[PDB]
């Protein structure tokens, strides 16, 4: 029987909760991942950094759909991040969508991933999560809209940012090339050139994983006849459609 | 067994001090300054964000003053998300009294029970407590306008001016000496600011660090009305008291 | 039948003695008074361990209570740890009903009507049992608060008597109790039988039968 | 649907004298209108000079038995091999009886021994634990053709002197053992006559200040 | 609560000078349908004890289980599990009576009448009953169902009380059995030719008869009857 | 740390013989048994002259027949008093008769080792229980947190309890009668407690088959301190 | 050292300092002797009292008509572990019918024993027993330590000193051993045997405690005037 | 669940998370009762540190528990909510089943019975608090004042005082309360309450806050002014 029902991580003297300082060390050696915020889309990007080139890291997936309008891209632990992944896309259905009949809007979804990281960092016998996370969304009501989590269960909603190893260099990068006028293909543009700093080695579509929010995608659905249902915001780039994107650049 | 990896989270010191909380309020200490002031006339809730970014989205940020009912607000000092557990709480409790009673829920009863949850951290469960100080500006029909501070032992007070999380004895001074009884909203707004002004860490005190609410009965007739001021709104209030 | 009543000089419980299964006389000596402690008294009718077994864990409770509180329980104290008690198996099907009777300086003389449905009725004359309306006839007609204790325990008697004799299932003997402040007193054992001519001659009462 | 009861028979008697006790009861057990068995012992002795019989359906009255005997062995370990008293007994068997209120065992108990003056002690028992500490008891088929004889035999109800035409009651003289033992003989010869279900044998269990004796008499097999 | 399925019909049983005969047909009934002809309803347990069971089939396989697993347990860190410390009739019927009133005070019983019959260690016979009620005794004879009826009657002419048992050979109970047997065969819709058969001595051990058949039939007198009352042809 | 349950390299748990030092902190409790009742006496030492003395209860009655004295932390003693009690009465539920005294001090003592990681430590009081029954006639027993009771014919425990057994041990003998055994009591703790010993600072009961367990009246034992200090005035 | 905090670590030589912590408490026990012949088997226990006032402790607890036990440490668990074997006893009795055997009893003993011998949060009892009885197999005396070892044998002691009772008895093994029939000469062996284990004290009426059971002979203890004839 | 024992002796007999409990109640405001003849006066220290404070809502120092007895402490302010709570459930209860309101020692009894648990169960750690507790038995004039502290032992007394200081304002009434006359009046009461604790507060300002039980459910808190006159009265005979 688990017999660790005391907390793991507590107040040291200074005021600091150690593990989650820890946690967001382990964070900062993570792959770096961004996020940028356009006026009718968001797109989200990591580095496909494989382990072995006998690995087929298609097969790894670091941006992840968790509603058809909702993606997420993480730095730090990947496997912290896959079962984080599980959870969030089922607490979108078992607390939102099984009593609303609709998929829920990005900052209460964040909210309930978020409250998930906060009792790792406070319930019994257990570590906190070593991820930040970025979710971009869209719903009707807010819009377009991209936030940042972190291991403690800390949330702020972001124009754009970037997170992990080169993020305070990323995040100068996005300073200067952000307004509110970008549409989505200047997003991705400004995404590929603040990626090609961070990465050392090859850099094409088979070592970029993007996605973005953006428009309604009908002939993802898989059925026609409702006019209402009109398709997935969530898409994930091709290798091939990075690679345009790449001599534009 | 396990034992040897349990920190105690829930035992006096020799001097008879709750260690978990004197470290909770330590770093309580270090958050963004949160004030707030209560007029004749209704209340103010005045918190400085901690050190921002200029891509950090604004107008859909909020990490110092909620809402937990149309009648009652609360102002964060400490870890966001341990607020954010205690704030969805405080909701449903507001939500069960008014479904039991059909009367809005109280100010100090609301209070009350956050600040019992959070006692009960501080001895038994063996589970590290809530780092978060709370100041709660609410209104009802029995006491009318009222401001009170819980902090993570569980213990709250009630106050005319108060703040918490950075500074505070600076701040505390400063809301003693130009505090008065008679003292209305508009007055209020300008001392909450302008205490800011002088005990903020920042270099100067601008739109884009502050959060800030009032609680009127600027409603029309008998009845509360809480506004959450825009960024605009804390930029022109900002001109208006002249502090930039 | 079984009756309590309150007076000037305390309560006078008189139950008879008569269990049947059916039209089979089981018994003519059973004891309905149960003896709850030294200065409480319930009454059994409706079931027979019912009555028996919780009233004597009361007695438990009562003595229970003296040792913690170092006083003497109330009837209203110790008649609702009983009422509250069968109230808790509500629907289960205990069957009761039974006056708890005592005298305690702070009450004066009390009596309880305490019932397995969960009724709990304070009052100054309660009658229960299969003979009830005809001990009641009795009791009402020559009831009064300054009667003397001699009078008084001849009532209870009498009233039970005319129980017995018109009830198919109310007989054997009656018992008797009076209690005061200082506890109950018991008033000994009646043979139905014996009491019945001899009451018939003295009184003139039961001119319809033939002695 | 499933019955968890039934009724095997039987007839059981005690008496209380002055400084001796008897329990008796017939050793037929049966169903319907079959017999189980012309010789299945129905009363006990449980140690500490208590005889007990538990009559009615079998497999609680067995059950029953069993336990108690087993609350005289753990007495005896718990308070220092003291002797269960035949008051305590009662009141222990009642606890018994109670425990199981809302679902019973179906039985009349009877207890016999003597108590602590040495006097005789009989202690009677419903189905669910009410109890009296009586003189003299018959339980089971045929109950009621045997208490209204010992009404009249053993405690004179209805007889007057002779000369007196009912002013002077025929006084309650003690009977000895000899005497109890032969209104027992007689009880069950007519119960025997009269009543189907019971018959084939007699066994009594005795108990004086010398400990517990038996008897066995045959009974009609018809 | 149930309701019996594929049932057994009676076992019949008696003690005589050296020990115990119990017998049972080999038939397990699905309603009025004779469903299967092939079934043991006499389970030895070692080589003292016999149980033989009537009633529900399914439960009765059940109660083979436990007895099987109940000899398993008892040779456990026992070095003497064939000798002093083997299975007594005795404690195998105690352990059968405490199952069945445990499960018939849950309201959810074996539906089944036993019979355990054997000899214990110092040579004497043991004989008793249990059933679904948890209802136990013990006589001379003991017999289940159509048997308590029909074959008791026969058997208690050969031991009618005990003193009778020291008088009764080996030869002269299994005639008695195998003669209450025929009688059920008559008698009994639900009974079959077909049954087995075990006897424990205290000298010769136990003997298990299977396959044994109902003979010496009388039928022949049936030809001369004709009609219901009045008809002659 | 180290387990609540430990055992020491002697063979002796460690918090079983810690409760035992803070008990030797108690005030004093001193019981004789005679062949006409147990007394059982306290020091109920008072912290402050304020505190109304008699509020001070370290004799309790666990039923008619049995009396108990406490010492150590008495505020321990209280869950042990209150099962004492329901035995007590229990018992008399289950079986119609009073409850021997020393099954009612063993099963006070089954409590004891019942502390882990359940109590989480032992009890830090010790109890003398005295009672009459019919079969062992007057008692007293000593109950330990150790969940040991041993059965005495005069005991203290508390404070003064080494100096107080060396005199117990020589003015005890199988002939006292009560008015002695009560005179020893109150002398004995005159001798070991710090203040003078006067009728509100120390208590006496008794229990007798006839009248159970009784504590005295501050008047009665007022008289039973002035006649004590007269006979040792007279040699 | 570092390794005996607890009942759940080994030492780096294999070992389990709390329970050799228990075997301790044993050791420091008052001794009782415990020895049998064929027909009967005899406990034998040296009483220690508190002080002059005191009772001295009662060692030996029947836990059926055909077994008891004596104890040696600490009390209070000899009860939980005896009020253990009554229940197995009775259990036995009740559904098999059957009296347990006294090597089954020693078997239940030990596995009782033995999973507060693994587990966090327990102790290891803290008392030895020996186990006489009277079964289908004859007369047995067991000896039982809260390591959960139990053993069979025709005689042994524990608690302070037994070594010189266990060393007589050794000695006299083809003596006592042959004693059938005679119930009294069993219990001389017995007391002369826990002789050997005296100093400064010697038997007396209120120290000295035995019990005895066998072929037609209730486990029954022998304390006071009772003993007076074998002291 | 967790479970840990948190309260334990040491080799010296001590149980230190309950001594620690009592070192949280000397750092706590002073609390003094004081019975008259025919009263209880409850007085309470309030730490002046805070102005700005609202007194209208700021939680009060003594409560009700029923409508004839009160509790005041000396600790963890968080802690005693919970030891109040549980008082006033235990009241409207023992009302419900004996339809009697709670004797003043009864109450005691159950709020010490409360803090003593929570010195020897698994898993929590003893209160930081200490009680007075005073009112009137129903039906009874006279006058009832108890103390509990974390232990769990309680007793009754003529006149006490608890948490800071209290070593000074105890000295006082030792010297100043005389058991053979009570303060016989509800002003002579009051009066030696206010004395007692002007020898520790600082300003009788709205540093003093004083409550008066008399018997039959007659409670009262005195206000600034009257307490006012008190300090008043009390210095301007000191000058001499
Ligand atoms: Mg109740
Ligand atoms: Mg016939």
């Amino acid at each position: 029987t688990d017999r660790y029902s005391f907390s793991l991580t507590t107040f040291s003297p200074s005021g600091k909760l150690g593990q989650i300082d820890y946690a967001l060390t382990a964070v900062k050696q993570g792959v770096t991942s961004l996020g940028i915020k356009a006026t009718n889309g968001v797109v989200i990007a990591t580095e496909k950094k494989s382990s072995s080139p006998l690995a087929m890291s298609e097969t790894l997936s670091k941006v992840s759909l968790l509603t058809p309008d909702i993606g997420a891209v993480y730095s730090g632990m990947g496997p912290d991040y896959r079962v984080l992944v599980d959870k969030s896309r089922k607490v979108a259905h078992t607390s939102y969508k099984r009593i609303y009949g609709e998929y829920p809007p990005t900052k209460l979804l964040v909210s309930e991933v978020a409250k998930i990281m906060q009792e790792a960092t406070q319930s019994g016998g257990v570590r906190p999560f070593g991820v930040s996370l970025l979710i971009a969304g869209h719903d009707e009501f807010n819009g377009f809209s991209l936030y940042q989590v972190d291991p403690s269960g800390s949330y702020f909603p972001w124009k754009a940012t970037a997170i992990g190893k080169g993020s305070v260099a990323a995040k100068t990068f996005l300073e200067k090339r952000w307004n509110d006028e970008l549409e989505l293909e200047d997003a991705i543009h400004i995404a590929l050139l603040t990626l090609k700093e961070s990465v050392e080695g090859e850099f094409n579509g088979d070592t970029i994983e993007l996605a973005i929010i953006g428009d309604e995608n009908p002939d993802l659905l898989g059925y026609t006849g409702i006019p209402t249902d009109k398709g997935p915001r969530f898409r994930k780039l091709t290798s091939q459609e990075i690679n345009d994107r790449l001599e534009a650049l | 067994g396990s034992r040897r990896y349990d920190s105690r989270t829930t035992i006096f010191s020799p001097e008879g001090r709750l260690y978990q909380v004197e470290y909770a309020l330590e770093s309580i200490s270090h958050a963004g300054t949160a004030i707030g002031i209560m007029a004749s006339d209704g209340i103010v809730l005045a918190a400085e964000r901690k050190v921002t970014s200029t891509l950090l989205e604004q107008d859909t940020s909020t990490e110092k003053l909620y809402k937990l009912n149309d009648k009652i607000a609360v102002a964060v000092a400490g870890l966001t998300a341990d607020a954010e557990i205690l704030i969805n709480t405080a909701r449903i409790h507001a939500q069960n009294y008014l479904k039991t009673y059909n009367e809005d829920i109280p100010v100090e009863i609301l209070v009350r029970r956050l600040s019992d949850i959070k006692q009960g951290y501080t001895q038994h469960g063996g589970l590290r407590p809530f780092g978060v100080s709370f100041i709660y500006a609410g209104y009802d029909d029995r006491y009318g306008y009222q401001l009170y501070t819980s902090n993570p032992s569980g213990n709250y007070t009630g106050w005319k001016a108060i703040s918490v999380g950075a500074n505070t004895s600076a701040a505390q001074t400063l809301l003693q000496m130009d505090y008065k009884d008679d003292m209305k909203v508009d007055d209020a707004i300008e001392l909450a600011l302008k205490t800011l002004s002088k005990t903020t860490d920042s270099s100067a005190l601008t739109y884009d660090r502050l959060e800030f609410a009032t609680i009127r009965k600027g409603a029309n007739d008998g009845e509360v009305y809480q506004k959450i001021f825009k960024p605009q709104e804390i930029k022109d209030i900002l001109v208006k008291t002249g502090i930039t | 039948t079984t009756l309590a009543f309150r007076f000037q000089g305390g309560i006078i419980v008189a139950v008879d003695s008569r269990a049947t299964a059916g039209n089979w006389v089981a018994s003519q000596t059973v004891k309905k008074v149960i003896e709850i402690n030294p200065f409480l008294l319930g009454t059994m009718a409706g079931g027979a361990a019912d009555c028996q077994f919780w009233e004597t864990w009361l007695g438990s409770q009562c003595r229970l209570h003296e040792l913690r509180e170092k006083e003497r329980i109330s009837v209203a104290a110790a008649s609702k740890i009983l009422s509250n008690l069968v109230y808790q198996y509500k629907g289960a099907g205990l069957s009761m009903g039974t006056m708890i009777c005592g005298y305690t300086r702070k009450e004066g003389p009390t009596i309880y009507y305490v019932d397995s449905d969960g009724t709990r009725l304070k009052g100054d004359i309660f009658c229960v049992g299969s003979g009830q309306t005809f001990a009641y006839g009795v009791l009402d007609s020559n009831y009064k608060w300054d009667l003397s204790v001699e009078d008084a325990l001849y009532l209870g008697k009498r009233s039970i008597l005319a129980a017995a004799h018109r009830d198919a299932y109310s007989g054997g003997s009656v018992n008797l109790y009076h209690v005061t402040e200082d506890g109950w007193i018991y008033h000994g054992n009646h043979d139905v039988g014996e009491l019945f001519w001899k009451v018939k001659e003295e009184e003139g009462s039961f001119n319809n039968v033939i002695g | 649907q499933f019955n968890p009861y039934g009724d095997n028979g039987g007839t059981i008697l005690g008496i209380a004298g002055e400084d001796f006790a008897v329990l008796a009861g017939d050793t037929r057990n049966i169903t319907d209108y079959s017999i189980n068995s012309r010789y299945e012992p129905k009363v006990f002795d449980c140690g500490d000079n208590i005889v007990m019989s538990a009559n009615g359906f079998a497999a609680d009255g067995d059950a029953l038995v069993k336990r108690f005997k087993n609350s005289v062995k753990w007495y005896h370990f718990d308070h220092n091999d003291k002797k269960l008293s035949i008051n305590s007994a009662a009141r222990n068997i009642q606890h018994l009886l109670y425990g199981k209120r809302f679902f019973p065992y179906y039985v009349h108990t009877i207890i016999a021994g003597l108590d602590e003056d040495g006097k005789g002690a009989v202690y009677s028992f419903d189905p669910v634990g009410s109890y009296e500490r009586e003189q003299c008891r018959a339980g089971g088929a045929a109950a009621s053709l045997i208490m209204p004889f010992l009404d009249n035999q053993v405690n004179f109800k209805n007889q007057y002197e002779p000369g007196t035409n009912g002013k002077v009651k025929k006084p309650l003289k003690y009977l000895s053992v000899e005497e109890v033992i032969k209104l027992v003989r007689d009880s069950f010869t007519s119960a025997t006559e009269r009543h189907i279900q019971v018959g084939d044998g007699l066994e009594i269990l005795i108990v004086t200040k010398d400990g517990v004796r038996k008897e066995f008499y045959e009974l009609k097999r018809d | 609560t149930q309701q019996p399925i594929v049932t057994g019909t009676s076992v019949i049983s008696m003690k005589y000078d050296n020990g115990v005969i119990i017998a049972a047909d080999n038939l397990g009934s699905y309603g009025s349908l004779l469903r299967f002809n092939g079934v043991e309803r006499l389970i030895p347990v070692g080589d003292n004890t016999v149980v033989g069971i009537s009633g529900d089939i399914s439960d009765m396989q059940h109660i083979e289980r436990l007895l099987k697993d109940l000899v398993t347990e008892n040779a456990y860190d026992n070095p003497l599990a064939d000798a002093e410390e083997a299975l007594e009739p005795s404690y195998i019927f105690e352990y059968l009576a405490t199952v069945m009133y445990q499960r018939r005070s849950k309201m959810n019983p074996l539906w089944n009448a036993i019979i355990v019959a054997g000899v214990q260690s110092n040579g004497d016979q043991f004989l008793r009953y249990v059933n679904l009620l948890g209802v136990t005794y013990s006589s001379p004879t003991l017999a289940t169902g159509f048997g308590a009826h029909m074959a008791n009657p026969l058997l208690r002419k050969v031991v009618d009380r005990e003193s009778d048992i020291p008088k009764t050979t080996v030869q002269v109970a299994e005639e008695a059995i195998v003669n209450a047997m025929r009688v059920l065969y008559y008698r009994d819709a639900r009974s079959s030719r077909n049954f087995s058969l075990a006897i424990i001595d205290k000298n010769t051990g136990l003997t298990f008869k299977k396959n044994l058949q109902v003979e010496n039939m009388k039928w022949d007198f049936a030809k001369d009857i004709k009609g219901y009352g009045t008809q002659k042809i | 740390d180290r387990g609540v349950s430990t055992f020491s390299p002697e063979g002796r748990l460690f918090q079983v013989e810690y409760s035992l030092e803070a008990i030797k902190l108690g005030s004093t409790a001193i019981g004789i048994a005679t062949k006409e009742g147990v007394v059982l006496g306290v020091e109920k030492r008072a912290t402050s002259p304020l505190l109304e003395s008699d509020s001070i209860e370290k004799i309790v009655e666990i039923d008619r027949h049995i009396g108990c004295a406490m010492s150590g932390l008495t505020a321990d003693a209280r869950s042990m008093i209150e099962h004492a009690r329901t035995a007590a009465v229990t018992h008399n539920l289950y079986y119609d008769e009073d409850i021997n005294v020393e099954s009612l001090t063993q099963s006070v003592c089954d409590l004891a080792l019942r502390f882990g990681e359940l109590m989480s430590r032992p009890f830090g009081v010790a109890l003398l229980i005295a009672g009459h029954d019919a079969d062992d006639g007057y008692q007293l027993f000593h109950a330990e947190p150790s969940g040991t009771f041993y059965r005495y014919n005069a005991k203290a425990i508390g404070s003064g309890s080494e100096g107080a057994q060396a005199e117990l041990l020589n003015e005890w003998h199988s002939s006292l009668t009560l008015k002695e055994a009560e005179l020893l009591v109150l002398k004995i703790l005159k001798q070991v407690m710090e203040e003078k010993l006067d009728e509100n600072n120390a208590q006496l009961s008794c229990i007798t088959k006839q009248d159970g367990f009784k504590i005295y009246d501050n008047e009665k034992t007022a008289e039973l301190i002035k006649e004590l200090k007269e006979k040792e005035a007279a040699e | 050292n570092n390794y005996d905090g607890d009942t759940v670590t080994f030492s780096p030589t294999g070992r389990l300092f709390q329970v050799e912590y228990a075997l301790e408490a044993i050791k420091q026990g008052s001794v009782t002797v415990g020895l049998r012949s064929n027909t009967h088997a005899v406990l034998v226990a040296l009483k220690r009292n508190a002080d002059e006032l005191s009772s001295y402790q009662k060692k030996i607890i029947k836990c059926d008509e055909h077994m008891g036990l004596s104890l040696a440490g600490l009390a209070p668990d000899a009860r939980v572990l005896s009020n253990y074997l009554r229940q197995q006893c009775n259990y036995s009795s009740l559904v098999f019918n059957r009296k347990l055997a006294v090597e089954r009893a020693g078997h239940l003993l030990c596995d009782k024993a033995q999973k507060n011998t693994q587990s966090y949060g327990g102790r290891p009892y803290g008392v030895g027993l020996l186990i006489i009885g009277y079964d289908k197999s004859g007369a047995h005396l067991l000896e039982f330590q809260p390591s959960g070892n139990v053993t069979e044998l025709y005689g042994t002691a524990i608690g302070a000193r037994s070594q010189g009772a266990k060393t007589y008895l050794e000695r006299t093994l083809d003596t006592f051993i042959k004693i059938d029939g005679n119930p009294d000469e069993l219990i001389k062996a017995g007391v002369e045997a826990i002789s050997q284990s005296l100093r400064d004290e010697s038997l007396t009426v209120d120290n000295l405690s035995i019990a005895i059971v066998g072929k037609d002979t209730p486990f029954t203890i022998y304390d006071g005037e009772a003993v007076a004839k074998y002291i | 669940g967790y479970d840990r024992a948190l309260s334990i002796f040491s080799p010296d007999g001590h149980i230190f998370q309950v001594e620690y409990a009592l070192e949280a109640v000397k750092r706590g405001t002073c609390a003094v009762g004081v019975k008259g003849k025919n009263c209880v006066v409850l007085g309470c220290e309030r730490r002046s540190t805070l102005k700005l404070q609202d007194t209208r809502i700021t939680p009060s120092k003594v409560s009700k528990i029923d409508s004839h007895v009160v509790l005041s402490f000396s600790g963890l302010n968080a802690d005693s909510r919970i030891l109040i709570e549980k008082a006033r459930v235990e009241a409207q209860s023992h009302r419900l089943t004996l339809e009697d309101p709670v004797t003043v020692e009864y109450l005691t009894r159950y709020v010490a019975g409360v803090q003593q648990r929570y010195t020897q169960s698994g898993g929590v750690r003893p209160f930081g608090v200490s009680t007075l507790i005073a009112g009137f038995d129903p039906r009874d004039d006279e006058p009832k004042l108890y103390q509990t502290e974390p232990s769990g032992i309680y007793s009754s007394w003529s006149a006490q005082t608890i948490g800071r200081n209290s070593k000074t304002v105890r000295e006082f009434l030792e010297k100043n309360y005389d058991r053979k006359e009570p303060p016989a009046t509800v002003e002579e009461c009051v009066k030696l309450t206010v004395r007692s604790l002007l020898e520790v507060v600082q300003t009788g300002a709205k540093n003093i806050e004083i409550t008066v039980v008399k018997p039959d459910s007659d409670i009262v808190a005195l206000s600034s002014e009257e307490i006012n006159q008190y300090v008043t009265q009390i210095e301007q005979e000191k000058q001499e």
